[PDB]
C-alpha cells in the first residue's frame, strides 16, 4: 500500500522532535554549568590559558602576540635610533632614548583583560 | 564572579564570528577553522540534496507525475502529525490513503529534464550523495590532520638562521593562496565542470528526452533559441551547447594566474597594482563581501531568466513552481545582497589598513576622502524618486476615486519599450534567418506600461536607498563627524551615550539592521509586482497606475481562498498555509516591541519579576539568582531579535498568500 | 568591567568627576593644561557606564573615553541588586 | 652568451658561429629556451621517425584491419582513425566497430603516457634547464666519454632533427599534391 | 645530493650537482622521489606523475596493498570459475564468469557480500585514519593478520612484504587483461 | 483531497498517489546506515572543531611532522 512508511515515521517523528530536543535541552543546561562552557566566547576560561599557553609554547608563536616582533636586529635599530636622536636632541636635553621608549611602553592600565585572574 | 542571562544571547551573537574567538591566536587557526566549516556547511547541502532525493523516492509520486507532468501535482512528503483528526479524513488525503503535501520546490521538473525516469536511480542518488557527505566530512578530518602534521613539522623545522620565524606567514598558504585558488576555480570548478555536465546531457538528458538517436554525435549542439514547443521550455541541444562554450571559455580563462609554476601566469597582485584597485586582497571580511557581491547578480538573474526562459520541462504549465522559485531566489539574492555591504563595513572597521590622513592611494581612501558627496547625491537621487513616485501614484489614487480615470498622470514607459524594441529586432532578425523558424521566448520582452515604469521607480527607489544606508554604514564606520573614534569600538555596539544630542542606532551595524528593513520593503515590492503581472496581465497592465489598485484587486481581492482555508464551514488543502499565514503575522508584530519598547523598561521589569522570585516561599530557599541571573536583553541584542521577528514575519507571511493566489 | 581612558585634551574640567555616579574618576595634579589637573579613572571596574562622563566634558571630542565590554560585565558594571556574585 | 650556450648554433664553415635566429627569440624568451629546445629535439625525433615510416610503407604494409593498412601515405591517417565521433573520442555504445572508432588511438594514448611520465614528469615534479634539454637519459652508455665527441653528437642529432623536420614537410606536400612513389614528384 | 639545492632563501638557491644527485633507478633521467625512502618499495624509486609529492605515501601503499591483495584474489576466482570450479552448493550454476555478477545479484548472494564486504571495509576505514594519524601502532595494508608467519630476520620481512607487492603489482596487470580478454573474445579460460 | 484555491477546482489539477510503496524497508534501512555513519563523522567533527587544534602536540604525539613536498612548493612559490 502506499502507505507502510508511517511504520518508520511513528518512530522517527517521535524521536527526532520530542526525545532529541528534549535531551538536546538538558545536556545543554547541564553543559552551561561546566567551567568550560562557551569557552571560546566567554572570557576568563580555563581551556582559553592553557590554549594560549599551548600556542606560545610553538617555537614559532613564541613572540607572536608582541606589535613590535619583526626586527631582525634591534640593537641595531635601537642604536640608529639614539644616533638620529643624539643629532635631533634639543639643546641641553637630557632625555635619552632607552629611558625614553622605555617609559614609552610602560602605560597605566590596571583594568585590561583583569579577567585572566580566575580560571 | 560568574555571568547573567545574557551570556546565551552575547555568546550566540558571535557563535560563528571565529575572528573573536578567544583560543584562536593566529591566521592559521582561523583559516583552518573557515576551512573545517566549510567543509560541514558542503556535507549540510550535500545531505539536503540527500534528503529531497529520498523524499521524492520514498514518500512521493515521481513515478507518476512523469507520465501526465501538465495536470497532475507532484508530492513533497508525508504528513505524520499527532495533532489531526484520528477520524474522518484530512483535506490532505484521498480519504484512508496516507496524508501528502504537494512539492513547491521544483525539483520534480529539475529531475525530469536531468534524465531521471525512474524511482530507482532517485534511490541510488540519494545514496551517492549520502556517500558524498561522508567524503566531505573524511577531507575535513584529512586537512585538520594534514594541517597538525605541519605544526608538528615544525619540531624538526630550523633555518639554521633568525629567518625561520618568517614560516609563520607561511603556515595556511594552503587556505591563503589566492592565485592557485583563482585559476583552478575558474578552470576547473566552472569550465570543467560545465563541460561535464555538457557530458551528462549529451549522454542522458538528450537520450532520455526523444525517440532513439545516433551515438550522441555533434548534432547535439544546437543554436535554436527558446522556448521547444512541445515542453515549453529551452532545448536540451541548446543548453548542452551552452554549457559546452561556457565550459570552453572558462577553462582557457583558467591559465590566466600564476598557479602552480613561477614561470607561467600573471600574479593578482601584479595585476591589481597597476590598476585602479590594489586593495587588500589578505582580507577575509573583503573576499567575502565581494563573493557574496557575485552570488547575487547571480541569483537574481536566476530568479529572472527560470521565470522568463524556462528551462525545465512543463516549468511554465505550473501556476505555483514559476512563482515561488522567482521569490526565493529573489530573497536570497536580496539578502547576499545584503550582506556583501555587510561584510565591506566589516572590512573597513576589522581589516583595513589606511594611511596617515592625506595619502590618496587605497581606492578606499580615495572613496573616504569625498564619502559626504556620495551619501549627499544618493540622499538626492532616493529623495527624488520617493518624492516622484509616491506624488505621482497619489495624483494616480485621487484623480481616479473622483472618478476620473482620464485625469491621471500616465508617463508612457519610453525607454524601456525602446530597448525592448531593439531586442525584439535582434530576436527577429534572428528568428527570420533559420530554415526552422517560428520559435518562442516566452517573457524575455513583456508588455511594458506606465504602471511598469512606475513600479519601476519605486524598485529603483528601493535599491537607492539600501545602498544610501548600506554605504553610509561603511564609509562611517571609521568615524562619522557625530562619533570620530568609531573605530576604536566593536562592529557592533549599543550606543554613545544620550549625550552629545543622543546617539541611538549608530553602530555600522545598526545602519545594517536599518538597511535590512528597506532591504526587505524593496523585495516586497519586486515580490509584488511579479506576483501581480503573473495573476493577471491586462488588470495590472489598465489598472496599477494608482495605489489603490494595489490594495484591492491584488491584495483584499486575491487573500479570499487564504482565509477561507479553515473555517466553520470545514478545511481546505489551504488551511497549513492560513495558519502559517497567522502564525507569521503573529511573528512580525511580536517583533515591533524588540524594536520600539527599548530595555531600561524591561530591566525595571525583570527586577520586579527577580524580586517576586526571591520573595517566593519555595524558590528562595532553592535559587537566589546569583548562578544564571536573569536580565533584560542588551540594546544590540534587542535590536537583533526584534530585526529577526520582524524578517521572519514579513518573509514567510508571502508564501502562504502565493499558494493560496496561485494555486 | 568597562574601559574608561583619559586623554591628553583634558582641561581639569571636574565637571566629568562630578557626574560619575560611582565614584569611578578622580583629579590628579599634573603639568599639561592650566588648571594644573587632568582626570583620572583609577576604580573603572565601578563604572557601570552611563556615560554621563562623557556628556559632561566640554572638550571638543571627549577627552574621556568609556568603551563598552559587553562579554566583559561583572556585577558591579551590571548595576545588580536583587542578586549577588560574591 | 648566444641562446645561453645551447648546442646548433655553430657554423659549419668553421671560425664562424651561424647563430641563426633572425627572429631574435633567444633573446626575447630566455626563460623558455629549455622548452624551446625540448621542443625542437622532440619535433627532430618524431619528423625522423616520420620521414623513416613514410617512406618504408611504400615497400611493405602490416597486415591488419583492412580498413586502415591500405592506400598512399597521405590517405593513411584520416583512414586508420576513421569517421570517430568528434574527434579521438571512442564510440562506446558500438565497442568492436561496426561503423565508426579509430585504429590509431592506441598510439595516441601510448604517446599520451609516455609523454606525460616523460617530459611532463621531467619539468613537473621534484627541473629541466639548459644542459639536460632533450636528456632522457635514455642510451646514454653508448655516448662516448669525451667532452666534444658528445657535443658533436648532439650537434649531429640537431642537425638531422632540422633536416628530417624540413623533409617530412616537403615529403607530406609533394605526396598531397602528387601522390606518386618515394620520389614524390609529379 | 639528496636536497633539491643547497642554499638559505630560495632566490639565492645553490642547485645541487648534475652528477651528484640521487637520481631514481627506474626513470634515470628524474630525481629520486625522497619521500618514498623507507618504504618496502622504495629502491626501484619509481613515480613519475608525482603522485606521492603530494598525497601521504601511508594512503598510496595503503591503495596499493588493496589493489593488489584484491586484484591477487580476483585473479583466482576468475581462473578457478572460467575453468569451473561452482562452489559445492547448486543455485550456483552461472555457466559463464561473464555472466555470473549479474545472475548472482539476482539470485541474492550478492547483496550479502557486499554487505560483509562494507562492514570491514569500514573497518578498515576506522584503521587508516587512525594509522595515518599515529594514533594507533598500524603501518600501511597492515590489519594485523597473519604476523605469525612473517619472517622474522629484519631483511627477510624486507623480501616477503617486496614478495606481495610484486605479486600484487602483477596480479592488477593479470586480471585487467583477464578481464578484458574475456569480453572481447566471450571465449573464456585462463589461457583464453 | 478537498483542494483549495480557484485554478485548482476550475482546471482540475489532481495529485496522483502511487498505490505501491515506494521504497522497500531495506532500502530505507541500507540509507539509514550510511546516514548513520554521517552522522558519527559530524559528531567527531563537530568536537575537532569545538577543542580547535593542538599546537602542544609535538611535545607529546609520536612523529615527527610531514609537509607534503606540493606543500613546501607552494610555500616557497609565493603567497
Ligand atoms: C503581537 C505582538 C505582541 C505580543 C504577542 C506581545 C506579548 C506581550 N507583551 Mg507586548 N508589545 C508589542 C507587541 C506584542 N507584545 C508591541 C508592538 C509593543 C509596543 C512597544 C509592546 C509593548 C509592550 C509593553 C510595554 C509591555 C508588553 C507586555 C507584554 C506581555 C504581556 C502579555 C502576556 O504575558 O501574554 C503572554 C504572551 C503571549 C504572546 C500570549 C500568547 C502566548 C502563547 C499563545 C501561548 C504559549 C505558546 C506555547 C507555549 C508554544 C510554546 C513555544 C514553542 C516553541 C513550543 C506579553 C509577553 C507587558 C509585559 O511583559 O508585562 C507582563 C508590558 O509591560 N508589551
Ligand atoms: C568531461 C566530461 C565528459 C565525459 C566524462 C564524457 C564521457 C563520455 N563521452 Mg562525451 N562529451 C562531452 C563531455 C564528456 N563526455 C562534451 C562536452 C562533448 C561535446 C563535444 C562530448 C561529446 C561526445 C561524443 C560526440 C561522444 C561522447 C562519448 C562519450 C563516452 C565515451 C567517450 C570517451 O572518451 O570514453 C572514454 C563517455 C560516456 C561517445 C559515446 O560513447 O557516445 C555515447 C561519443 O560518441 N561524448
Ligand atoms: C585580456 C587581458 C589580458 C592581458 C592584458 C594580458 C597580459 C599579459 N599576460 Mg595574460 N592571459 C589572459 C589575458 C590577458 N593577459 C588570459 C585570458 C589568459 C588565459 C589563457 C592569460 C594567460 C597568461 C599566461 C599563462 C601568461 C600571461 C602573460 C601575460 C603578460 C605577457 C604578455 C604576453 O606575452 O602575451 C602574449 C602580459 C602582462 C605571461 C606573463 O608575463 O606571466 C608572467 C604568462 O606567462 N597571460
Ligand atoms: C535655501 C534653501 C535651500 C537650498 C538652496 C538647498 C539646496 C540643496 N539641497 Mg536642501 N534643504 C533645505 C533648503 C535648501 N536646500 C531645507 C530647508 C531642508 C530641510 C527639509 C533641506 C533638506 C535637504 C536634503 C535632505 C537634501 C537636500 C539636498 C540639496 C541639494 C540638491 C538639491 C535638492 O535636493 O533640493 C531638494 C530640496 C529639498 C527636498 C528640501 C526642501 C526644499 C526647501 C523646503 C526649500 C526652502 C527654501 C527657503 C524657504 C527659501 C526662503 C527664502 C527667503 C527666506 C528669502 C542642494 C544643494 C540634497 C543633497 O545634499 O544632494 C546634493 C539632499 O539629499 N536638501
Ligand atoms: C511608509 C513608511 C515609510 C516611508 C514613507 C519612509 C520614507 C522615507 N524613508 Mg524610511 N523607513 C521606514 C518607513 C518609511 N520611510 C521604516 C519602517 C524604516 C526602518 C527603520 C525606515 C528606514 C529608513 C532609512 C534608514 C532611510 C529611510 C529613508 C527614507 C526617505 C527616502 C527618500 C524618499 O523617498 O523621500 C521621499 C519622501 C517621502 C516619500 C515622504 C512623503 C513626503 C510628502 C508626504 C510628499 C523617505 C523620507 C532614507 C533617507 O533619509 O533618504 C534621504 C534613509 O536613509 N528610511
Ligand atoms: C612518427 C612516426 C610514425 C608515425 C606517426 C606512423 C604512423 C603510421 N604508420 Mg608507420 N612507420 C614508422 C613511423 C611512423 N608511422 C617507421 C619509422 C616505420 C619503419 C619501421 C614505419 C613503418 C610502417 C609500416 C610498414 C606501416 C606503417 C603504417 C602506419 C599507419 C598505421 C599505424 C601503424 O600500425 O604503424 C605501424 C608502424 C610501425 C610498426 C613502426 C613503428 C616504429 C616507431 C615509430 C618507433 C617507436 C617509437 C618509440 C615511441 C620510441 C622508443 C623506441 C625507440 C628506441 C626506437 C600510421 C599512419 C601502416 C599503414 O597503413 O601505412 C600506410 C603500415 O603498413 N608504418
Ligand atoms: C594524450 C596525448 C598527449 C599529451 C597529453 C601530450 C603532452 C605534451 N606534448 Mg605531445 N604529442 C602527442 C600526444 C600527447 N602529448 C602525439 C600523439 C604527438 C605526435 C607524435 C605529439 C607531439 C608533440 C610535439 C611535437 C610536442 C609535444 C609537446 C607536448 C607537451 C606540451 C603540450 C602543450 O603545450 O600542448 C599545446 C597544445 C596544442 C593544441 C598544440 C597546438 C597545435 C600546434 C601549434 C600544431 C606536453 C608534455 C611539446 C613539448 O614537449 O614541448 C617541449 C612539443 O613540442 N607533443
Ligand atoms: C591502483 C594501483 C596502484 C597504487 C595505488 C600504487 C601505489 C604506489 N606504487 Mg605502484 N604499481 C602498480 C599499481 C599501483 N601502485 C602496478 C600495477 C605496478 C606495475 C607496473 C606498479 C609498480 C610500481 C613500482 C615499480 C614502484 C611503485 C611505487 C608505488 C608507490 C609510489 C608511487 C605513487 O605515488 O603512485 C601512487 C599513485 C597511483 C598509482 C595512481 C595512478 C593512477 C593513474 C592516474 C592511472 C594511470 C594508469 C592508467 C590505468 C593507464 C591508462 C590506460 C591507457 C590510457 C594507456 C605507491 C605506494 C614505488 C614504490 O615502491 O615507492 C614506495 C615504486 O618504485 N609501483
Ligand atoms: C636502450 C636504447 O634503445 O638506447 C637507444 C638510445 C637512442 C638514442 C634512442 C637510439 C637511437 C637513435 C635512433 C633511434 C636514431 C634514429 C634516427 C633516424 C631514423 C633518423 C632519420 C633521419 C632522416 C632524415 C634526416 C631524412 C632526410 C630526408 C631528406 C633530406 C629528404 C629529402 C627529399 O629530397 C628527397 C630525397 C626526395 C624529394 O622528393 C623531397 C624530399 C623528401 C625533401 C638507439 C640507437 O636506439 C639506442
Ligand atoms: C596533409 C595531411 C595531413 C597532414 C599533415 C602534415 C603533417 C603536414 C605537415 C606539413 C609540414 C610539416 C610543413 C612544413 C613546412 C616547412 C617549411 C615551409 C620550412 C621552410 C623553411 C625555410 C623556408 C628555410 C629557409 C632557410 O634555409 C634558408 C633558405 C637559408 C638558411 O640559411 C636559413 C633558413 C632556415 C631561413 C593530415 C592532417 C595529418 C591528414 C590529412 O588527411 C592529410
Ligand atoms: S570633563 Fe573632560 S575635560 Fe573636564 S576634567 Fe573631565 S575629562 Fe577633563
Ligand atoms: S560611564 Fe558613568 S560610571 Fe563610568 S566613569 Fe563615566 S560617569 Fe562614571
Amino acid at each position: 500500500k502506499y502507505g507502510d512508511q508511517r511504520k518508520f515515521a511513528a518512530v522517527l517523528v517521535p524521536l527526532t522532535t520530542l526525545v532529541f530536543p528534549a535531551v538536546a535541552m538538558g545536556m545543554f543546561v547541564l553543559y552551561s554549568f561546566q567551567e568550560d562552557a562557551f569557552w571560546r566566547i566567554v572570557p576568563g576560561t580555563k581551556r582559553a590559558r592553557e590554549l594560549d599557553e599551548a600556542w606560545r609554547e610553538h617555537p614559532l608563536f613564541a613572540n607572536s602576540k608582541d606589535p613590535l616582533d619583526g626586527l631582525i636586529n634591534p640593537d641595531d635599530y635601537e642604536k640608529g635610533l639614539e644616533e638620529a636622536w643624539e643629532r635631533a636632541k634639543p639643546a641641553g636635553s637630557t632625555v635619552t632614548v632607552k629611558d625614553k621608549l622605555k617609559q614609552l611602553s610602560k602605560q597605566n592600565n590596571p583594568h585590561w583583560e583583569s579577567w585572566r585572574a580566575m580560571s | 564572579g560568574r555571568c547573567a542571562s545574557s551570556r546565551y544571547l552575547q555568546v550566540l551573537g558571535s557563535i560563528h564570528d571565529i575572528e573573536c574567538g578567544f583560543g584562536i591566536d593566529n591566521t592559521l587557526s582561523l583559516n583552518l577553522q573557515i576551512f573545517t566549516a566549510h567543509w560541514g556547511h558542503l556535507t549540510i547541502i550535500l545531505i539536503w540534496v540527500s534528503s529531497n532525493l529520498y523524499h521524492i523516492a520514498s514518500n512521493a509520486n515521481y513515478s507518476l507525475w512523469v507520465k501526465n507532468p501538465i495536470p497532475s501535482m507532484p508530492i513533497a512528503h508525508n504528513i505524520w502529525d499527532p495533532h489531526f483528526t484520528n477520524s474522518t479524513s484530512t483535506p490532505y488525503s484521498h480519504t484512508i490513503i496516507t496524508t501528502i503535501l504537494i512539492a513547491y520546490s521544483g525539483i520534480y521538473n529539475q529531475l525530469y529534464t536531468s534524465g531521471f525516469n525512474t524511482i530507482n536511480q532517485i534511490y541510488k542518488t540519494t545514496f551517492t550523495f549520502s556517500c558524498l557527505a561522508v567524503i566531505s566530512i573524511l577531507l575535513a578530518k584529512i586537512h585538520i590532520n594534514t594541517h597538525s602534521e605541519l605544526l608538528h613539522k615544525l619540531a624538526s623545522h630550523t633555518s639554521q638562521i633568525p629567518s625561520f620565524f618568517q614560516l609563520l606567514y607561511f603556515l595556511d598558504v594552503a587556505i591563503s593562496s589566492v592565485n592557485i585558488r583563482f585559476n583552478f576555480h575558474t578552470g576547473i570548478l566552472v569550465g570543467l565542470f560545465s563541460i561535464g555536465y555538457t557530458g551528462h546531457l549529451l549522454d542522458i538528458t538528450i537520450p532520455a528526452s526523444r525517440a532513439p538517436l545516433i551515438h550522441t554525435s555533434p548534432s547535439y549542439l544546437t543554436f535554436f533559441g527558446g522556448l521547444k514547443s512541445n515542453t515549453s521550455s529551452l532545448y536540451l541541444t541548446d543548453i548542452a551547447h551552452h554549457h559546452l562554450a561556457i565550459g570552453i571559455i572558462s577553462i582557457l580563462t583558467g591559465h590566466l594566474y600564476s598557479s602552480f609554476r613561477a614561470a607561467l601566469g600573471t600574479y593578482i597582485r601584479d595585476i591589481l597594482y597597476t590598476s585602479h584597485l590594489t586593495h587588500s586582497i589578505k582580507s577575509l571580511h573583503l573576499a567575502l563581501s565581494l563573493i557574496l557581491a557575485s552570488c547575487t547578480p547571480l541569483t537574481s538573474t536566476t530568479a529572472q531568466h527560470i521565470y522568463s526562459l524556462t528551462p525545465y520541462f512543463y516549468l511554465s504549465y505550473d501556476h505555483i513552481y514559476s512563482t515561488a522559485l522567482y521569490v526565493h531566489h529573489s530573497y536570497i539574492t536580496s539578502f547576499l545582497a545584503i550582506a556583501s555591504h555587510a561584510h565591506t563595513a566589516i572590512t573597513l572597521v576589522r581589516d583595513w589598513v589606511a594611511p596617515l590622513e592625506q595619502e590618496s592611494s587605497s581606492k578606499q581612501i580615495r572613496i573616504h576622502t569625498h564619502k559626504a558627496a556620495i551619501i549627499s547625491h544618493l540622499s538626492w537621487v532616493s529623495l527624488w524618486l520617493g518624492f516622484h513616485t509616491l506624488a505621482v501614484y497619489s495624483h494616480n489614487d485621487t484623480c481616479i476615486a473622483f472618478n476620473s480615470p482620464s485625469k491621471q498622470i500616465l508617463i508612457e514607459a519610453s525607454n524601456g519599450q525602446l530597448i525592448q524594441q531593439a531586442s525584439g529586432k535582434a530576436l527577429y532578425g534572428t528568428i527570420n534567418s533559420i530554415n526552422n523558424y517560428n520559435k518562442s521566448f516566452d517573457s524575455f520582452i513583456h508588455p511594458i506600461s506606465p504602471g511598469d515604469l512606475y513600479v519601476h521607480h519605486a524598485i529603483a527607489l528601493g535599491l537607492h536607498i539600501t545602498v544610501l544606508i548600506l554605504l553610509k554604514g561603511g564609509l562611517e564606520a571609521r568615524g562619522s563627524k557625530l562619533m570620530p573614534d568609531k573605530m576604536e569600538h566593536s562592529f557592533g555596539f549599543s550606543c554613545d551615550g544620550p549625550g552629545r544630542g543622543g546617539t541611538c542606532d549608530i553602530s555600522a551595524w545598526d545602519s545594517f539592521y536599518l538597511a535590512t528593513f528597506w532591504m526587505l520593503n524593496s523585495n516586497a515590492w519586486i515580490s509584488f509586482y511579479f506576483h501581480y503581472k503573473h495573476l493577471t496581465p491586462r488588470q495590472f497592465s489598465e489598472s496599477s497606475t494608482y495605489l489603490e489598485s494595489w490594495f484591492r484587486d491584488y491584495l483584499w481581492f486575491n487573500s479570499t481562498p487564504l482565509i477561507h482555508g479553515y473555517s466553520t464551514l470545514g478545511a481546505n488543502d489551504l488551511s497549513v498555509q492560513s495558519w502559517s499565514f497567522l502564525l507569521t503575522h503573529l511573528a512580525w508584530a511580536s517583533g515591533f516591541m524588540f524594536l520600539i519598547s527599548w530595555r531600561g523598561y524591561w530591566q525595571e521589569l525583570i527586577d520586579i519579576i527577580l524580586y517576586i522570585h526571591l520573595k517566593t516561599p519555595i524558590l528562595i530557599n532553592l535559587w537566589n539568582g546569583d548562578i544564571y541571573t536573569p536580565l533584560a536583553l542588551s540594546i544590540v541584542q534587542a535590536r537583533f531579535i526584534g530585526l529577526v521577528h520582524f524578517s521572519t514575519g514579513l518573509i514567510l507571511t508571502y508564501p502562504p498568500f502565493i499558494i493560496g493566489a496561485t494555486s | 568591567s568597562h574601559a574608561v581612558k583619559i586623554y591628553d585634551t583634558c582641561i581639569g574640567c571636574t565637571l566629568c568627576v562630578r557626574a560619575c555616579p560611582t565614584d569611578v574618576l578622580e583629579m590628579v595634579p599634573a603639568s599639561i593644561n592650566a588648571a594644573k589637573q587632568v582626570a583620572s579613572s583609577p576604580r573603572v571596574e565601578d563604572c557601570v557606564g552611563c556615560k554621563r562622563c562623557e556628556t559632561a566634558c566640554p572638550t571638543d571630542f571627549l577627552s574621556i573615553r568609556v568603551y563598552l565590554q559587553d562579554n566583559e560585565e561583572t556585577q558591579y558594571s551590571l548595576g545588580l541588586d536583587l542578586v549577588d556574585w560574591s | 652568451e648566444f641562446a645561453g650556450g645551447l648546442i646548433g648554433g655553430q657554423s659549419a664553415f668553421a671560425s664562424q658561429e651561424y647563430n641563426f635566429d633572425p627572429l631574435g627569440l633567444a633573446e626575447k624568451f630566455p626563460e623558455q629556451l629549455p622548452f624551446f629546445r625540448e621542443a625542437e629535439l622532440k619535433h627532430g625525433r618524431i619528423a625522423m621517425l616520420a620521414w623513416v615510416g613514410l617512406v618504408v610503407p611504400e615497400f611493405v604494409r602490416i597486415p591488419g584491419p583492412e580498413k586502415c593498412w591500405q592506400a598512399s601515405a597521405v590517405d593513411a591517417h584520416s583512414a586508420c582513425v576513421x569517421x570517430x565521433x568528434x574527434x579521438x573520442x571512442x564510440x562506446x555504445x558500438x565497442x568492436x566497430x561496426x561503423x565508426x572508432x579509430g585504429a590509431l588511438t592506441q598510439v595516441f594514448i601510448f604517446c599520451g603516457t609516455l609523454e606525460i611520465c616523460g617530459t611532463w614528469a621531467k619539468m613537473n615534479p621534484m627541473g629541466l634547464t639548459m644542459e639536460n634539454a632533450g636528456d632522457y637519459r635514455l642510451g646514454v652508455n653508448f655516448l662516448p666519454d669525451e667532452p666534444e665527441k658528445v657535443k658533436e653528437m648532439k650537434l649531429k642529432e640537431l642537425k638531422n632533427g632540422r633536416l628530417a623536420m624540413l623533409a617530412f614537410g616537403g615529403a607530406i606536400t609533394q605526396a598531397t599534391l602528387t601522390g606518386s612513389g618515394f620520389p614524390w614528384l609529379y | 645530493x639528496x636536497x633539491x639545492x643547497x642554499x638559505x632563501x630560495x632566490x639565492x638557491x645553490x642547485x645541487x650537482x648534475x652528477x651528484x644527485v640521487k637520481m631514481s633507478p627506474s626513470v634515470p633521467y628524474l630525481p629520486y622521489p625522497e619521500r618514498l625512502e623507507g618504504w618496502v618499495g622504495g629502491e626501484k624509486g619509481f613515480d613519475p606523475l608525482r603522485t606521492s609529492d603530494i598525497i601521504d605515501v601511508y594512503w598510496l601503499r595503503e591503495a596499493e596493498l588493496k589493489h593488489g591483495r584484491i586484484c591477487m584474489l580476483a585473479t583466482l576466482g576468475w581462473i578457478s570459475v572460467d575453468a569451473g570450479w561452482r562452489f559445492e552448493a547448486e543455485m550456483f550454476q552461472g555457466v559463464s564468469v561473464i555472466n555470473a555478477h549479474n545472475k548472482m545479484v539476482e539470485m541474492g548472494v550478492m547483496q550479502q557480500m557486499l554487505s560483509i564486504v562494507g562492514v570491514c571495509e569500514i573497518f578498515s576505514l576506522y584503521l587508516i585514519k587512525e594509522g595515518l594519524l599515529g594514533k594507533i601502532q598500524r603501518k600501511a595494508g597492515d590489519y594485523f593478520i597473519g604476523k605469525n608467519f612473517l619472517p622474522k630476520e629484519e631483511d627477510k620481512a624486507k623480501d616477503m612484504q617486496l614478495k606481495e607487492l610484486e605479486n600484487g603489482r602483477l596480479a592488477m596487470l593479470a586480471f585487467s587483461g583477464i578481464c578484458t580478454q574475456a569480453n572481447l573474445f566471450p571465449e573464456s579460460h585462463f589461457p583464453y | 483531497r478537498v483542494p483549495g484555491g480557484k485554478r485548482t477546482q476550475e482546471l482540475g489539477l489532481v495529485i496522483p498517489m502511487a498505490d505501491e510503496d515506494g521504497l522497500t524497508d531495506g532500502q530505507v534501512a541500507g540509507l539509514f546506515v550510511i546516514a548513520l555513519v554521517v552522522f558519527i563523522s559530524a559528531m567527531d567533527l563537530a568536537k575537532t572543531m569545538y577543542n580547535g587544534i593542538n599546537p602542544a602536540k609535538f611535545k607529546t604525539s609520536k612523529g615527527k611532522g610531514y609537509i607534503s613536498p606540493l606543500v613546501k612548493r607552494y610555500i616557497e612559490n609565493g603567497f
